[PDB]
């Protein structure tokens, strides 16, 4: 064995407050499929068959025998009295993990081949491997958030070798107030390096035991994103007898292994190790690589516009992954089958009337609507109720809403099992349901 | 429409005090490095690279540089390079001199602009068609185009007084941040840089500064309109701070498989002189002769051995690598002599040891000495029974008595000791004539 | 002259790259380019091929009086591999490359360059106490040719003498 | 190259992790990794490889569970083999590790079924860290020892490539206090002797560095000519890198003795007549010259008559070698056969 | 030996007619009945084109205790010949014809025939005042030999020192 994987859930993160509709985040089947499914797949491709779960027992509910799939989920029902970050959450999962982790958060919907990082990991023989991608412009539909009034973000900077694999620095703006302080004695080994600015982060980490096991010593930490990886990368390059028992023993402390350089005395350096100088890895023991990727799809789930972005591109991918599933289901009954995208999902006991214009939308379960309709980049599920005359073009509905006749709604969603009275619109919720 | 023909602007005087044990004497500019004058090698660089024009400034002691560039090869009618000399007394600073040069419009396209101490083999064709390209397509956004060589932070040419950082953008070559390190253990960078551009920010340090740029008519304004500027560093910060409008975005060349150096103080003296024994910047060996002179000429051996002519040496006497030998000088016999410069007409006498050393014209040595690392100027003296330890210097006319050892750092010289007192017997020994100038 | 010959009949050719200056990478392309089979080698495996060729034909620099030739580097090793094999070899040069001198003077015989084409400036320190040597010519001595073809016909090295006899007058050989 | 066809011809950038699952497969982890960093050429050198080929072997017999009825003396033997036949694919191999095939072989086969399953582990473990230990180390020390004696005031030695040995041998003599100098000898599809030269300008030794073509012009100076090895042959001939016969058939010609340093483990037992046939060939890539505008050999498949050839061994006869030194002594190099096998 | 590999690789083989018993002809038509090229020539022409030749392979009637060979009597200029081009030349012997002499005496070595074989007894007006000589058996340095293939395998001269010392008491070398 190599890894034990770990897919936490409590909550949607560590960002939940600026996305909360209406139900938890966990069990969100938005997209068909709960989000909670895609992870869980990739892991099916590569051969993972075991994958452990840290969540409450709301979300947990019908969990236990959902599917039968091949996998056999270690189930922990964590407590719902506090919500508290991932720290002390893999330190309460220690005694049982075994072998190294691959730590993944229940928000990716990447299409990435993992086989790389692990290589990585495998090659070098580091201490941690991340993954992260290019930003990318979010030009898109106004998620209609007030349609105005946005905010700045701090930004973070990373100080990446010139090979591009190797990190060398990374800081947040949160803290420094107007310029960097490079330490001076990293230019005198690195002498050129490079700076970037706009990147999303992925949260794929793969860390080594040691890690955990001096997590475990230490309960200030709170979250690996915030307090564990800055530390690491800052430790990297501090030497053992530098100037600044009963500190924590820290990580240098907990390795009892070697690397690609410790073999032997005739191991020592004479193109024993790569031909380069003696002292290079006998006392830097803590290393860091990162890929980054360029193009392809990998986004978290934490945004509002997210919510509609990733809908709209979902059924390519899907049926990427799937051959078996086409858009439209057994259990669907359209009156008008010459009005449909291609990529018009239906679902199970839809009931569809006369003039079926659907196109780059998203039908659900249950579903009930009636003549004169006509959506257009929009998704619903979860029993609508819909009537004769609704036109609607991106209003998203979330379930039991009854739709009245010549209600043409344009962007705004709407749930909370909640009627909608006729010719009322507005560019976005205000009020949703 | 051809261009106008290469133009280029000499700076030869030091304006500084690095150098003043021995400047009182003769200025910086006529001290012998290689047994050559120190400014024939910029005007041969500036003759070779294509420039078809020079101009020459002096303050200090101008009448003896004169006298040496009336008796040059590049004063004789057949030279393509055309040689003016523009002497004055009012010289404080480079601003000075670009405001005379402004005042009196010489030049009126892009030219050269060098000091008097450079010693390098660069060909700028490149250089000069990508300025000329960035100001055709553009507007007098770029007025200066720096020159480094690319290499290591451990080079035994790299002074601390002269490292430099930088901050480049990766597409186009154009320096947003230039600051010295020096007195430093932490680098800070403005965050407004990163606001510009998304991944193109580097930061450098394995950068050497030649001392060499491209300049346009636009920077002599610049030099007049601000009071203030007095050298090369103050304009690029100034330009760097203010980034309003006008002449704002700067430009650096970096090559690789050359050479260029400048002299400012005797550690980086000696790399240069190390250096350039090695063949390490040949088109110019000293077996090259490209003054011209009758007196300056010699044969090479295994081991970068040159010899002159009529020169004569002892039995038994070894020499093991890199050594010149001037004419007339004349050897003894168990003699040892490595990694040393000779001058013309030199006596030595038997069982010598000469390590690392530097010695001028018409210096006589004793037998039994050992000297290590250490400058002599001219018509030095020194008796039996000395030790000279590492880094020390003598000027003119200096004598060292016997049975004597000075320490580290001596230096001895005959002008007043720090500015009517017989010669100490305690520090220049018995005969001697000095004053010890320990400060 | 492998180019005339090429017209007519087929052969294989072997060309080894001196490298100081890799210039046999444009010979092997223009002899590619004239429809000629063409491998390219490095110099360390001179000797490991030598059991596979048939003929050996070369240029050089200078003839001196005795038959001794100053080549390109890494002449005098193919020399002594292809005399192991008794292989014959074939010297290709026009009557103004001879000189009337002797090899006695030596020294300036080589040309040295700067030792940046061998070890790169930015090696840091260690450029501070190691000895860096470029040679550039080499000196072959007359046992190891078997012919001279020249713009009048094919000599042994032995008549090159006779030559000189009638090509400079005897007083002027010192200028 | 119809001469050379014979050889198989691999590239160092085809990735074979592609297609294996991530959480284990039938290859174990362990030998993954040696072969992505075989591949990686991150572990170059004639003895390394051999030590981490058996630290990976000694980590696998660690997890090892017996089948319910099957003895481990066939399973065992039986399981090794997809792995090494991976190890291959991967690289070829070399002397040295087909030597410690055949030992562990040997070991595995010759065990008892009385015993249980741990005994067998802990012995297992204990005589791959005495063969380790024994075949390597006391041995370099035994062969330093014995060539030390070959070194005296005023020498001038001139060594080739990159060996750990020669390094070793001249490293302790400066140490035991004699004073001489070294030049170095570089060919350029590689440029290994840089790391000795570091070596050495580090112990605190002045040294000469230059390239392969001008070894005629120095070698008026030399006295004499240090040599490693990677396999000895039936009928004596040496088997090293390309371009050691050049160097020599030229220190023959210029009247310079030749001393060859090797361990008694790299004995094999074929027999070869020249220096071709059995040999590996390399990526045809590396050729390609960097040198400002011009770079030749660019998209060299356009031309359909060029062919690039690479090398990587090379056939030297015994006679011209003088010396050989082994833990056993210094001997002829036309009596290695009669000693080094005839205890056999 | 050569019928062993024909079976799947193709060559070219030249043989030598070794006059005056003339014994070449049979093996070349019994392997060209096996279907592999063949040339025959007669003696002289061995060194005119041996610069063809990639190696050589030959039997024996005795190997003696140095390395020595006694083989048929053109065999020893054929083995000089090789030695001018440094061409490899091989001998195949099984392990019963390695015998415990040294070459010190050669008056028994050598044998003798009639000389009817050279110069027939129809010439009988000057039969009185001419001697003819036919030698047999020819005698071959070891310095010109390079492997030894038995059934065992592949080993230097050298080597075969150590094979008698295992195979026979020192004793009994004189019967």
């Amino acid at each position: 064995m190599e890894f034990q994987a770990v897919v936490m859930a409590v909550g949607g993160g560590s960002r939940m407050t600026d996305l909360t509709s209406s139900i938890p985040k966990p069990l969100l089947p938005v997209g068909n499929k709960p989000l909670i499914w895609y992870p869980l797949n990739l892991l099916e491709r590569v051969g993972f068959e075991e994958v452990i779960v840290v969540t409450t027992r709301d979300v947990q509910k019908a969990l236990c025998a959902e599917f039968k799939m091949k996998m056999k989920p270690d189930i922990v029902c964590i407590p719902d009295d506090a919500d508290m970050g991932t720290a002390d959450s893999l330190r309460y999962i220690y005694p049982k993990l075994k072998t190294d982790v691959l730590v993944l958060s229940c928000d990716l919907i990447t299409d990435v081949a993992l086989h790389e990082v692990v290589d990585l990991f495998r090659a070098y023989d580091a201490s941690l491997a991340m993954l992260m991608r290019k930003g990318q412009d979010s030009i898109e539909p106004v998620p209609g958030q007030k349609g105005k009034k946005k905010a700045v973000e701090q930004r973070d900077f990373i100080g990446v070798d010139s090979t591009g694999k190797r990190l060398l620095f990374m800081a947040n703006e949160a803290d420094l107030d107007e310029e960097l302080v490079i330490k001076g004695s990293i230019l005198q080994k690195h002498p050129r390096i490079r700076f970037h600015t706009g990147l999303v982060d992925a949260h794929l980490y793969c860390l080594k035991k040691y890690i955990v096991d001096f997590l475990m010593e230490n309960g200030s930490i709170t979250s690996i994103r915030s307090e564990l990886i800055p530390y690491l990368v800052r430790k990297q390059f501090s030497s053992a007898s530098s100037q600044q028992e009963l500190k924590s023993l820290d990580i240098y402390s907990f390795i009892k292994e070697a690397n690609t350089l410790n073999l032997a005395p005739y191991d020592a350096c004479w193109n024993a190790c790569r031909g380069d100088r003696w002292e290079d890895l006998s006392r830097s023991q803590v290393r860091c690589y990162v890929h980054i990727m360029k193009e392809g799809l990998c986004s978290r789930v934490s945004t509002l516009g997210l919510y509609m972005e990733a809908n709209r591109q979902v059924p390519k991918l899907l049926s990427a992954l799937c051959p078996e599933e086409p858009p439209v289901h057994s259990s669907a009954q359209i009156v008008s089958k010459h009005l449909v995208g291609v990529d018009s999902l239906i679902g199970p006991e839809t009931q569809i009337g006369e003039k079926s214009s659907i196109k780059r939308s998203v039908i659900g379960s249950s579903c009930l609507i009636k003549d004169r309709v006509t959506i257009t980049n929009c998704l619903l599920m979860n029993s609508v109720t819909v009537e004769e005359g609704s036109n609607i073009q991106g209003s998203v509905i979330c379930n039991n809403a009854v739709i009245e006749k010549g209600a043409d709604i344009k962007d705004c969603l709407i749930g909370s099992g909640q009627r909608i009275e006729a010719k009322a619109k507005r560019v976005n919720e205000v009020i949703v349901g | 429409e051809p261009p106008p023909p290469l133009q280029a602007v000499l700076v030869a005087d030091s304006f500084d005090r690095r150098f003043f044990p021995i400047s009182k004497d003769q200025p910086r500019v006529l001290l012998p490095l290689a047994n050559v004058a120190l400014i024939d090698y910029t005007l041969e660089f500036l003759t070779a690279t294509g420039v078809q024009e020079t101009f020459v400034f002096c303050c200090w002691k101008a009448a003896q540089i004169k006298e040496h560039l009336l008796k040059s090869k590049w004063c004789r009618p057949t030279s393509l390079n055309v040689v003016r000399i523009i002497t004055s007394e009012l010289y404080r600073s480079l601003g000075d001199v670009l405001r005379d040069v402004d005042a009196k419009a010489l030049v009126r396209s892009d030219f050269l602009l060098v000091y008097g101490d450079v010693i390098s083999n660069i060909n700028i064709t490149r250089a000069l068609e990508e300025h000329r390209l960035r100001r055709k397509l553009e507007k007098n956004v770029s007025v200066m185009t720096m020159i480094f060589k690319e290499s290591s932070p451990s080079h035994p040419t790299r002074c601390h007084e002269d490292n430099v950082v930088v901050a480049v953008d990766s597409t186009t070559n154009r320096v947003l941040h230039f600051q010295k390190t020096q007195g430093l253990r932490r680098f800070a960078f403005p965050l407004s840089l990163f606001q510009g551009s998304s991944d193109g920010v580097e930061v450098r340090y394995d950068l050497l500064d030649c001392h060499i740029s491209i300049c346009s008519p636009q920077v002599a304004q610049l030099f007049t309109d601000n009071f203030d500027y007095q050298t090369r560093d103050d304009f690029v910060r100034g330009l760097l701070v203010n980034e309003e409008i006008l002449g704002n975005q700067i430009h650096m060349h970096v090559t690789a498989k050359e050479y260029g150096a400048r002299v400012s103080n005797l550690h980086m003296y000696s790399a240069v002189c190390a250096d350039v024994i090695r063949r390490w910047v040949y088109p110019l060996t000293p077996e090259a002769n490209f003054t011209d002179s009758t007196t300056q000429s010699c044969t090479h051996s295994r081991h970068n051995i040159y010899r002159g002519p009529e020169v004569s040496l002892g039995h038994g006497s070894i020499l093991e690598e890199n050594v010149l030998l001037g004419s007339g000088t004349v050897i003894g016999s168990n003699c040892f002599i490595t990694n040393s410069v000779i001058g013309p007409g030199c006596h030595i006498g038997d069982n010598v040891v000469l390590d690392q050393t530097y010695l001028w014209q018409g210096v006589r040595v004793a037998a039994g000495a050992q000297i290590h690392q250490s400058l002599l100027c001219d018509n030095a003296e020194v008796k039996e029974r000395v030790t000279l330890k590492p880094r020390s210097v003598l000027t003119s006319q200096v004598v060292v008595g016997p049975n004597i050892t000075l320490p580290e750092g001596s230096v001895i010289s005959l002008h007043p000791p720090d500015a009517m007192k017989g010669y100490n017997p305690a520090e220049v020994g018995a005969a001697g004539k000095g004053y010890l100038w320990k400060a | 002259f492998l180019k005339e010959a090429a017209r007519k009949r087929k052969f294989h050719v072997i060309v080894a790259e001196c490298a100081p200056f890799c210039q046999g990478h444009e010979m092997a392309v223009n002899l590619s380019k004239a429809g000629i089979e063409t491998t390219v080698m490095t110099d360390a495996a001179i000797f490991a091929v030598m059991s596979r060729v048939n003929k050996v034909i070369i240029g050089t620099k200078t003839i001196l009086a005795n038959g001794a030739l100053r080549a390109v580097t890494g002449t005098h090793t193919l020399a002594l591999a292809a005399k192991h094999h008794s292989t014959p070899l074939i010297v290709c040069a026009p009557m103004f490359k001879l000189s009337p001198q002797f090899p006695n003077e030596e020294d300036s015989f080589h040309k040295f360059v700067a030792p940046e084409e061998v070890l790169p400036f930015t090696e840091g320190d260690i450029l501070e106490k190691v000895s860096v040597h470029c040679p550039v010519f080499d000196y072959v001595p007359p046992e190891l040719i078997t012919l001279f073809i020249s713009n009048i016909g094919g000599n042994a090295p032995s008549y090159i003498y006779r030559l000189m006899s009638e090509l400079y007058h005897p007083d002027d050989h010192v200028l | 190259v119809s001469l050379f066809s014979h050889l198989p011809q691999y590239s160092r950038q085809n990735s074979l992790t592609q297609f294996m699952s991530i959480p284990s497969s039938v290859i174990h982890p362990a030998m993954v990794r040696l072969g992505l960093q075989y591949s990686q050429g991150l572990v170059s050198g004639s003895n390394a490889r051999c030590i981490a080929l058996l630290r990976a072997l000694q980590q696998v017999i660690q997890d090892y569970t017996t089948p319910p009825n099957e003895e481990l003396s066939r399973d065992l033997v039986n399981k090794l083999k997809p792995y090494m036949s991976f190890l291959t694919q991967c690289r070829p191999l070399s002397a040295s590790m087909h030597n410690a095939i055949k030992f562990l072989n040997k070991e595995i086969t010759s065990v008892g079924s009385s015993k249980r399953e741990e005994e067998a582990k802990s012995e297992l473990r204990a005589a791959i860290d005495r063969y380790v230990q024994e075949k390597i180390v006391l041995a370099a020390q035994a062969i330093s020892r014995f060539a030390y004696q070959k070194i005296s005031n005023g020498d001038v030695i001139l060594v080739y490539g990159c060996s750990s040995l020669v390094s070793r041998i001249l490293q302790e003599a400066w140490t035991e206090g004699r004073r001489f100098r070294v030049v170095v000898v570089d060919s350029r599809p590689w440029l290994e002797g840089r790391h000795t030269l570091r070596s050495l300008v580090h112990a605190g030794v002045p040294a000469s560095y230059l390239l392969i073509p001008a070894a005629s012009y120095v070698l008026p100076e030399v006295s004499k000519v240090l040599l490693g090895a990677h396999a000895l042959l039936a009928n004596g001939s040496v088997m090293s890198r390309v371009g050691t016969a050049q160097l020599a058939l030229v220190a023959r010609a210029h009247n310079v003795p030749v001393l060859v340093c090797c361990e008694t483990y790299k004995f094999c037992e074929r027999v070869q007549t020249d220096a071709f046939v059995s040999n590996e060939l390399d990526d045809p890539d590396d050729l390609q010259c960097k040198r400002g505008e011009h770079v030749a050999l660019a998209n060299w498949q356009n031309h359909a008559s060029l062919r690039l050839l690479n090398l990587v061994y090379d056939v030297t006869p015994p006679e011209l070698v003088d010396l050989v030194i082994t833990e056993l002594g210094m001997i002829p190099c036309s009596s290695v056969p009669v000693v080094l096998r005839v205890k056999s």
